[PDB]
């Protein structure tokens, strides 16, 4: 017991994300720590509640770059270490092999050509933490062991993931002698790809809805021979359905306003409130941006990437056709003791046919009918109202997905510079992956489940890499570690997608099962997974939420919304209509499909099936390359140069999975 | 390994892969053998022809159906048909793909056991399963409640189902089917002077039936109209070039479905059979059964059959009740569609009869597992 | 602090539940548990092995319905747990471990019933507190009186309890086992005369519905015989679920008549009127006038048209002419037991009469005998 | 003076007729009416539009056989008239106008059946007198007892009637619709598992003969099935009327088992043993000891080789271990109802209970309700 000490003072505040603050000791009477908790707070601590006071370790007292060697290996210590460094303009920190970057919301000067050469050929720990250091060691280890490397950037939306990708590429640009025009193209590619791949969410105005991978290929004893952009895990349910206080991808809004009125007249476009695909979110204008300015940025960036004015007009019409099909209205019909549809007449229907350059009778029949096309006959079957909405939305999502692939292909064509592969040593790639992070919103839906499922694979990949470099490596040189436990956590993944009777297939099964509803899907999940500890069944029959114990924690998903988003039904008639279309662009993007002939369309890979296969392809790519992990944290929600919100940060620390590194320290030799 | 759905019907074989819209291969279930003398030395000689080539060489062959009334009569020919389906049509190795088969509700147990044994030993499938056709018809119709009238080439049967619970005591079976309709048409064509005897001519008569026969709402009024006018008469051209004109036969041939006394059977009509099956079920169930008269099978494709069924069932049922005859336009392949859906379900993946279970229990495992 | 109590009037046929203070019960549903009796053929269909309450009367044609309570005695102690679980979690949407619960019971029942109810409440649902009360007493609370003899008739039991100024006379308590379920069975038996045949438990519900919608109590049984035999004016029609139309005549008032003439179903006991008169006579001579002036009727079986008039006629015939016979039949007498239970549970004076968890933990299941009644 | 009465036990499948005072029925023939269903080509052949009784079986191959009685209730009142005319004239050789007639009926039949029988007898055949009795009472009369519970089982209905010292307990009477006709229809459905297909109403009689000649009741059903699934000792051969030989195994004892397990044909009711136990336990406590030892079995469906041992085992397992269970199965129980009817009609004290022509003329067809039972 002394005075002026640093002591971990533990408030009993009821907030979920609360950890000890600690404060310097003041005066002498009772506890009397105060003298700012860390900002300005006062605590007249009594002797009775002096148990809230724990003396603080000197390593925790002064900020340490390597959190692994921190004295108090707890969330409070790790949260605090970020805080002194952030108040001192230090926005980088290590956790053994993981960089932690805090978005400054300000243009700091830590980045310079001097900083490039200063950090060049410097191992981790030789210098203060920097995004350059991860890039340098990734480049150095690359040629040192002749193995492809990968960098994984993930975090909360708006935490600086995209910027860190630019800076890593900037460092790898300078480590090469030539200026490498490729990077300028890669930066030019960003406005286009962000336009078609990002949308506004309740949390951030610009949120990534897919995984971005930049495969910058490196020539032998050189750099930036070529670069390939590959997209994964593209959310396609948003194109047709938008959550409240959220809006569709920025392209439709940036396109719809800020275009010449005569161009709109040819497309038939009006305002934005008319289209249900853009107005059901009930937030058209996003404060903090003037999308018309973005339209100039989008078009100018396209012009740099060899996008002729013809191509943009082809693109604009397809997006125009998407909106008009969105406003189509279906009415129920009974036919002859069956289910039939009737598309109400509207100018959108005629405009959609003109934009697609298809016969209006052909469009009507394709939207409201299906043909078996068995051997020897055709047989046409009417569709129900719910099925008609499905094929319309599936067609809309199909066009946007293929259009997105074409844009990536067009951008890739101008930057790839196909490396000469006649030599066995093709090239030593350094992948840069910009991936979403774990979110736990107030209302979690089908989109969040697939998003949370993806981080389960990434966390497992992260845990294995950390475990390998944990006592499995640094003990292995000297100290025994076989007694030390290194169990993995695959039980959550097995329940979700890696075991028979997994969660995803039960969603897929209930989608096609007769008289299938969300309530029936929940009963299937409860019946199969009630005994599993990872599954938290609803307490009542009326409750419509099921809980899954992810690595971050128990996350509750709303049953309603499923079986509607996870239905991408493309009949053969859809592809037949595209093939007969006069427009060459619509046929070009459906090129693989217009070579039809398969009745396997009953499969019609649903959004769950497509997401899994995309994730498996993604994991194989990361599996082949040695990984480097970077975590980005946004300190505060209202963009401010210097404001560190504790509750916001510690939530990101818990959901990041970084705490697993600390846990295995305690199991080993802390 | 995609599952195989093989609907071995009495008349046609519908085969394909699970998770597809329509059957991949649909060929007749016949095995033809030469019935003449081969005079040209060096010509390709085949002992048997199965399916489409058997129909193509119909002139010089004798056609036989391995399956009659749902029971596999000739197992050698049935094995030939299975081999043709597996290798020539689907071009798939049976040993790497689970196979799903269909069967009439009240077939003898020996048929099912022999099918299981043939699949596990002759073709060595990894697993197999036998399912009732009416359940698959409901699966294709996308309902969990209703009474199914499945009429094919061999048998006609009704199966009432409510919320997935079948009532076995109310299941009914009838042997009147398209084969009997074709034979009756062959018999009644002789009144006009046309004589068909050979199996090839029986196939021709089947074609004539499928092209010209229809169901009349009022049989007596249709007979009067046919007797009083030539409007109902239609012409059909035989392969050799001769043309035949038929009148009242067009609606007399399908009428035997409603009046089995024409072919000398004492059984009740299909409408009365459906009404009895509904009445055998519980009183609470009858309304949902009346509103969901699902129809399946090729024999239910005659024009006006849905209207006639609705009229008869409305006459039999109480007035307050609502009679709905659901006849999807693709009801010929509804059994196969339902089989594909069933095989695609993840819940069904635990109910396959694996090879180890067969090796341990024997062919009797199929009764314990399937239905 | 503001922990609302729960009132669960779990009868033989219907379960009435709610919160102490409300005007009407929140959840009313039949006390049945159904199990599938057919073969499940569609793979992937929702497989439930039990249906409780209203869910068991929608899928009624593929289930066997079994009442866990008969004649006010719980015979199946797992179906009753199922029903209580449904009532607490799926109907009231409340946690049983944070609400004191009030239960109701017939006057003369085996002590094992109360002991097992105590044990289940305190060991399975872990209620903070419990109380078991007589339904006939709660009927008086609902009627807003402190004096009178109450005639409670559900579908398990019919009992009479005379009370004067809050004092009950136990020696004058009568209990009969003729009730609505026996009425339904007798109607189902006598319907076979006209040709209609109902055998299954599902058809028992249809018979009960016919009884509730068409049966009435005839003031003069012989004259009503004469009118029914001489004319068809008394005949009514009812449509079965499949669309068939049935017509019933004298059965409409033959079925309820067994209340006054129990010899129809083969019982030697006297009618409800004679039972009430004997219960009144067993009491003290001074109390008899006030008991005559206040006859409270409760329960679903007392909802037949004309039952109050015939009860008054019979009791007037039995009783002395000077005494004034008044039959009190409130319009909401079907829920009077629950209303009285709510009123009792919402009293400050009652809050020290709960059986708490500590007393059960120290005394065992026998604490209810010395605490409740 | 010496006018012998007529006893006509018109069952659902067989008609047993004769005279009062005889030992056995004089005319036992199936109760069917046959009509041609084919085309008559030979001009000159005598054409009959109806065949009744044994001639309908002789001409079985070209006729449609229709039972006018189903589940004890007469449905075709012209076919029934034809059968009664044949019984009176072509089988008994007696004019019905000069002989009192005694008829039998199920205990719980519709009240219109009895009235229609009364009207037909009194206006078509002009019988001088008539009476309608209950078959279980006549079974007791034939068995020569006054105390016992009768399990009658023809092929229409199965009913239990307990009687003690000449007093019947109507509230304990149980009726159940599962008998020889349902057993035949179930055998006709389980015979298709081996390849045999009988669908014709003329082929129904072949299945009936197979059931009567090769079916027994197993003491332990599961052990019997295990034995039948391990050897060929239970298989038997039967020759069809055209020379084909059919072999049946476990179908021999799987067909009669549905009497003890009605769920085989999709019925929710309980077995005959449980029905008898419930009927016994629905009686007074003093009667049960004398009813447990007087289980009289009647009807043709109780002729299976081994039913009296299975029933005794089941009732012994259901009853307390201090009562003596005795099943009385007389060797002639197929005609017990008729023998008891003859004995009752031969009684001198019975002659005052005939429904005379004058009484019917005075009181209409409704006299039978108050004159019988
Ligand atoms: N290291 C950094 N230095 C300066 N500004 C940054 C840095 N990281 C992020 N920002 C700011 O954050 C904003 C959005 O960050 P961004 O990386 O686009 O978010 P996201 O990771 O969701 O794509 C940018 O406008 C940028 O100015
Ligand atoms: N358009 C049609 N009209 C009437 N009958 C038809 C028609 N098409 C097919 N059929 C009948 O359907 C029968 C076979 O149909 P299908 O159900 O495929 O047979 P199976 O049930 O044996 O598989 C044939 O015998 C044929 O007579
Ligand atoms: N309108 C009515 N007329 C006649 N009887 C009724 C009526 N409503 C309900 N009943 C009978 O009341 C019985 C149960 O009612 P109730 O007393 O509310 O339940 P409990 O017996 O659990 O107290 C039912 O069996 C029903 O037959
Ligand atoms: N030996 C037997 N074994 C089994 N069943 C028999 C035997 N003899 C007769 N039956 C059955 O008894 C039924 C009719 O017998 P019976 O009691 O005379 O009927 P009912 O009482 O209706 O006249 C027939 O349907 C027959 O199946
Ligand atoms: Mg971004
Ligand atoms: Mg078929
Ligand atoms: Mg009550
Ligand atoms: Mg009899």
């Amino acid at each position: 017991l002394q005075k002026g000490d640093y002591v971990w003072m533990d408030l009993k505040s009821g907030q979920e994300f609360d950890v000890p603050i600690g404060a310097v000791v003041k005066l002498c009477d009772s506890g009397q720590i105060q003298a700012v908790d860390d900002e300005d707070n006062e605590h007249w601590i009594s002797p009775q509640n002096a148990t809230h006071i724990k003396p603080m370790h000197p390593t925790s007292v002064h900020g340490v770059e390597d959190m692994i060697r921190l004295g108090d290996l707890n969330e409070a210590g790790i949260l605090r270490n970020l805080l002194i460094r952030y108040r001192d303009h230090l926005i980088y920190t290590y956790t053994g092999s993981i960089l932690v970057a805090v978005n400054p919301y300000q243009l700091l000067s830590i980045y310079s050509p001097e900083h490039i050469r200063q950090y060049t050929n410097k191992k981790i720990g030789e210098m203060p933490p920097h995004i350059f250091a991860i890039a340098d060691n990734c480049y150095f280890n690359m040629k040192r062991n002749n193995r492809d490397q990968c960098c994984i950037i993930s975090g909360e939306s708006g935490a600086g993931k995209t910027e860190s990708t630019k800076l890593i590429l900037q460092f790898l640009a300078a480590i090469s002698g030539q200026h490498s025009w490729i990077e300028q193209q890669v930066l030019e590619a960003t406005p286009i790809l962000e336009a078609f791949g990002n949308a506004k969410t309740i949390r951030n105005d610009n949120s990534s809805r897919f995984g971005k991978y930049i495969d910058i290929h490196f020539n032998k004893r050189g750099a930036i021979e070529g670069a390939k952009i590959e997209q994964y895990l593209l959310e396609k349910s948003r194109v047709c359905r938008q959550a409240p206080d959220e809006r569709n991808y920025h392209v439709f809004y940036c396109m719809l306003e800020g275009m010449n009125e005569e161009e709109k007249k040819k497309l038939g476009l009006g305002q934005a409130a008319d289209y249900n695909y853009l107005a059901m979110g009930n937030c058209i204008t996003c404060e903090g941006r003037v999308d018309s300015q973005e339209y100039a940025n989008i078009r100018s960036a396209m012009k740099v990437l060899m996008f002729t004015d013809t191509e943009n007009w082809e693109i604009s019409k397809l997006l125009a056709a998407i909106l008009h099909m969105g406003n189509l209205q279906y009415e129920a019909r009974t036919f002859e003791n069956l289910d039939a549809c009737e598309v109400l007449f509207s100018p959108s229907l005629a405009t959609a046919a003109s934009l697609l350059e298809v016969n209006p009778p052909d469009l009507m029949s394709c939207l409201t009918s299906r043909t078996l096309i068995t051997r020897g006959e055709t047989v046409s079957t009417p569709l129900s109202r719910e099925q008609a909405l499905d094929v319309r939305d599936a067609f809309v999502k199909g066009i946007y997905g293929r259009l997105f692939v074409w844009i990536v292909e067009k951008i890739n064509a101008a930057i790839y510079k196909p490396p000469p592969l006649e030599v066995k040593n093709s090239r030593r790639s350094i992948g840069l992956l910009d991936i979403f992070g774990f979110e736990n919103f107030t209302v979690n839906s089908f989109e969040q489940l697939c998003i949370n499922f993806a981080n389960e694979h990434l966390q497992q990949f992260f845990v294995r890499h950390v475990f390998k470099l944990e006592q499995e490596e640094y003990d292995l040189e000297s100290i025994d570690w076989l007694h030390i436990e290194f169990t993995d956590n695959q039980e959550a993944l097995d329940m979700i997608a890696n075991r028979p009777m997994n969660v995803i297939s039960l969603i897929d099964e209930e989608s096609k099962f007769p008289k299938g509803t969300d309530a029936t899907m929940l009963h299937k999940l409860n019946s199969q997974h009630k005994l599993n500890a990872n599954y938290v069944p609803p307490k009542n029959s009326h409750e419509t939420q099921f809980g899954i114990n992810h690595f971050a924690g128990v996350v509750y998903y709303e049953s309603q919304g499923f079986l509607e988003k996870n239905r991408d039904t493309l009949h053969g008639d859809i592809i037949q209509l595209v093939h007969s279309s006069r427009n060459k662009f619509i046929k070009q993007i459906f090129q693989a499909d217009v070579a039809m002939g398969a009745e396997t369309r009953k499969r019609s890979p649903t959004l769950s099936s497509q997401f899994k296969r995309s994730l498996e392809l993604l994991m194989r790519t990361l599996g082949a390359c040695q990984p480097f992990f970077v975590r980005c944290i946004k300190p505060n929600e209202f963009k401010k140069p210097m404001l560190f919100d504790r509750h916001l940060c510690v939530r990101q620390l818990r959901y990041s999975g970084m705490m697993e590194t600390i846990r295995i320290r305690h199991a080993g030799y802390p | 390994t995609t599952a195989l759905v093989c609907d071995n019907g009495s008349g046609l074989v519908k085969a394909g892969f699970a998770g597809d819209d329509a059957p991949r291969a649909v060929f007749p279930s016949i095995v033809g053998r030469p019935r003449h003398q081969g005079v040209m030395v060096g010509m390709g000689q085949k002992d048997s022809y199965v399916g489409d080539e058997a129909q193509s060489k119909r002139g010089i062959l004798t056609l036989k159906y391995p399956i009659e009334h749902g029971i596999i009569t000739n197992w050698d020919d049935m094995e030939k048909i299975w081999h043709h389906t597996f290798y020539n049509e689907l071009r798939v190795a049976p040993e790497e793909h689970p196979t799903l088969l269909t069967e009439a509700p009240l077939n003898p147990k020996a048929n099912r056991e022999k099918m299981t044994q043939i699949m596990f030993e002759t073709f060595n499938v990894p697993a197999m399963y036998v399912a009732i056709q009416a359940v698959l018809s409901l699966y294709a119709s996308g309902r969990t409640t209703g009474i199914v009238l499945d009429s094919g080439d061999g048998v006609t049967h009704n199966v009432p189902i409510y919320e997935g619970y079948a009532l076995p005591h109310a299941i009914m079976r009838l042997d009147l089917a398209g084969r009997d309709l074709t034979d009756y048409l062959m018999k009644i064509l002789t009144e006009r002077g046309y004589s068909f005897v050979t199996t090839a001519e029986r196939e021709i008569v089947r074609d004539i039936k499928e092209k010209l026969c229809y169901v009349a709402l009022d049989f007596e009024n249709e007979m009067a109209t046919a007797a009083s006018s030539s409007s109902l008469e239609k012409s059909y051209e035989l392969p050799d070039g001769q043309v035949i004109t038929i009148g009242n036969e067009r609606f007399r041939c399908p009428e035997t479905l409603f009046q089995p006394s024409f072919i000398g059977m004492e059984s009740a009509g299909i409408h009365e059979t459906t009404y009895n099956s509904i009445m055998k079920c519980d009183i609470d169930i009858r309304k949902d059964l009346y509103a969901n008269n699902v129809m399946s099978g090729g024999t239910t494709m005659y024009p006006g059959i849905a209207d006639r069924m609705q009229k008869e069932i409305t006459a039999l049922a109480p007035s307050t009740m609502k009679i709905k005859i659901i006849a999807p336009p693709e009801r010929k392949y509804s059994v196969w569609i339902g089989g594909s859906i069933l095989a695609s379900l993840s819940t069904f993946q635990q109910m396959w009869i694996t090879k180890q279970e067969y090796d341990e229990a024997g062919p009797s495992i199929v009764h314990r597992k399937c239905f």
